[PDB]
């Protein structure tokens, strides 16, 4: 990825703002109740009943962390997104066996949950940095096999 | 397909945010064309095709009058939906990969609105809907 | 949806190739194992998951009777399907991303056994009837 | 991508008995009928009337014959296959705004109009290997623009 420097600056300010004890469980809580196949890879999470089980689950919400400081990694080091996923993309697409299509379907409830938390804030030019960032990632993530 | 509790918190959630449709449509059809340049195309006939554009705002206003009449005839999609299917999908030919684009923008747009109304149940629901248009709006590609 | 003239050309198929359906399945299954190796997990299971497999032409004959279930059902996908959506949306949870691969397996498997009668215009019928199934299936996740 | 020695003949012995005169006007013809909205795509084609109209178009004939040359490149360069195809893939996904979703239409229809060619000898090793191959290629031809 050629990246410019206006989307070096919005990628840093909107992590440096984050919270990631907030953003990273709902994100995670509502990618399992909006698509509930995703639940199956989670082995061992408990009681995963209802939409407010999931909600209010200790384990969704320690994962949903893990998950953004996954994230954390790749707005470090930008120029090489590709290569700090390797140990992530060969768990993720050779050890779990997850489908390509879900890193979409969580990426997008990770925008979502961030378009409500800063509101206006989350501008079309912000939300396409945000994007550009995010397809790097998901492309980072299944790069191991074909 | 749509349950009766799907369609019931479609009819409740629209019955909230229904007053900023203009709105909802404006933003979000601008959010597609920047962050998803490659919708650009369908619209390179208007004269101003950026977030601030007079064409925007009036065919974003025509969008979500697309949705509410999906809301209104939220029984059959297919029929009620049978004449912009025919426009979209034959005439234009559409590339139906881009009515997800829109989606997903029209969420992130009522998410930046309605935080507070925009729940995870509702956000199910609407999302099974949406879905439910893209379908309805694909029926006359073949 | 399907057309009475999509209804007739799956109809008139299946009646050509059905004799050979316990191969079809056999086959259809063999290389979504193989040449997609990320559904091997659903049959881990099984002692044995390879294409000679005693397993495997089991259940591909099981998987066929489905999909002649589903032809006989034409008219009613959603209702014909639905205790195998159960089934698969429900309890195995099966990533309904796996059905699309299924479905073009079966599709090559017969254009390797038929490839007189799967015609371009067989393929978009068969097709659209297939993408009907993968949604019946995914009825009940949600 | 890591190609085994095995992947290397299969995908080898496979371009080498393929007549590109026969299998790509059908991939191509096929396509434009079993996913019609790709015929938006191709601007100055003539009479795409009904289903036998694009199947004896010369236009589309010669097309499918471009896109099977296109793809003896990646062929001839499997080890560098991103690479080979940045003309392509600029043209494809910034001159010509195809949505990605589509090179996998076409790929997809290429495999079936090669199955019904090779009949029994397009064995389930043989199609893992040409659809590792085409994975490749289509992951070089959306890899210009996030
Ligand atoms: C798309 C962006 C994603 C990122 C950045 C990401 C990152 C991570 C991280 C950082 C961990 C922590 C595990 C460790 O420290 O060993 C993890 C675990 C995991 N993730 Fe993801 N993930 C993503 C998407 C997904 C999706 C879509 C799924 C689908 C189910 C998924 C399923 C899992 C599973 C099953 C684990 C293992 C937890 C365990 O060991 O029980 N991930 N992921
Ligand atoms: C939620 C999905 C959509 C809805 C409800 C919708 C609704 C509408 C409506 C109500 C119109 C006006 C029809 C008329 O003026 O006769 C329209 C026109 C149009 N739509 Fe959509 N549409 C949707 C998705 C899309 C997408 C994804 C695209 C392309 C990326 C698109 C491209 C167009 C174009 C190019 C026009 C014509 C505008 C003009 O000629 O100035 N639509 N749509
Ligand atoms: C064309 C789409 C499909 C059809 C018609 C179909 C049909 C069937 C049928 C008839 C059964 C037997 C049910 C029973 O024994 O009660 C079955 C079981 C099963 N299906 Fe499918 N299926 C389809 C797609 C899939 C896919 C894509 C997967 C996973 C990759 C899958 C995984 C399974 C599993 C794991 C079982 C249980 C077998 C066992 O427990 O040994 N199915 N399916
Ligand atoms: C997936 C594998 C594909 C390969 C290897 C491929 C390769 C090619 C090649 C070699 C050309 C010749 C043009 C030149 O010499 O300048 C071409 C042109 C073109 N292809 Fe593709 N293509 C692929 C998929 C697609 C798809 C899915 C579409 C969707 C419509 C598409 C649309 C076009 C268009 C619009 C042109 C331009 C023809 C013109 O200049 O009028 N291609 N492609």
């Amino acid at each position: 990825v050629e990246w410019t420097d206006k989307e070096r600056s919005i990628i840093s300010d909107i992590f440096s703002h984050m919270d990631y004890d907030d953003i990273g469980p709902k994100a995670l809580s509502r990618c399992l109740v909006v698509y509930p196949w995703t639940q199956r890879y989670f082995s061992g999470f408990g009681n995963l009943y209802n939409a407010e089980g999931i909600m209010s689950n200790a384990n969704v919400a320690a994962h949903g962390i893990k998950v953004l400081h996954g994230l954390d990694r790749g707005m470090k080091n930008m120029d090489n997104i590709a290569d700090a996923y390797t140990d992530l993309s060969t768990l993720h697409s050779e050890k779990l066996h997850v489908d390509p299509d879900n890193f979409k379907l969580l990426s997008d409830c990770i925008t979502i949950v961030l378009a409500a938390k800063m509101g206006h804030a989350f501008t079309a030019e912000t939300q396409g940095a945000f994007q550009k960032f995010l397809a790097a990632v998901v492309s980072a993530l299944g790069k191991q096999y074909h | 397909s749509l349950s009766d509790k799907d369609k019931a918190a479609v009819r409740a959630l629209w019955s909230k945010i229904g007053k900023s449709s203009d709105a909802i449509g404006n933003d979000a059809l601008s959010r597609m064309i920047v962050v998803y340049p490659q919708t650009k195309i369908y619209f390179s006939h208007w004269p101003d095709v950026t977030p601030g554009s007079p064409n925007i705002k009036a065919h974003g206003k025509k969008v979500m009058g697309g949705i509410a009449l999906a809301v209104s005839k939220i029984d059959d999609l297919k029929t009620g939906l049978m004449e912009l299917s025919e426009q979209h999908a034959y005439k234009l030919r559409v590339d139906p990969s881009n009515f997800k684009i829109l989606n997903h923008c029209i969420l992130v747009v009522i998410s930046t609105m309605f935080p507070k109304e925009f729940t995870p149940e509702a956000h199910v629901s609407l999302d099974k809907f949406l879905s439910g248009v893209a379908l309805a709006l694909a029926e006359r590609y073949r």
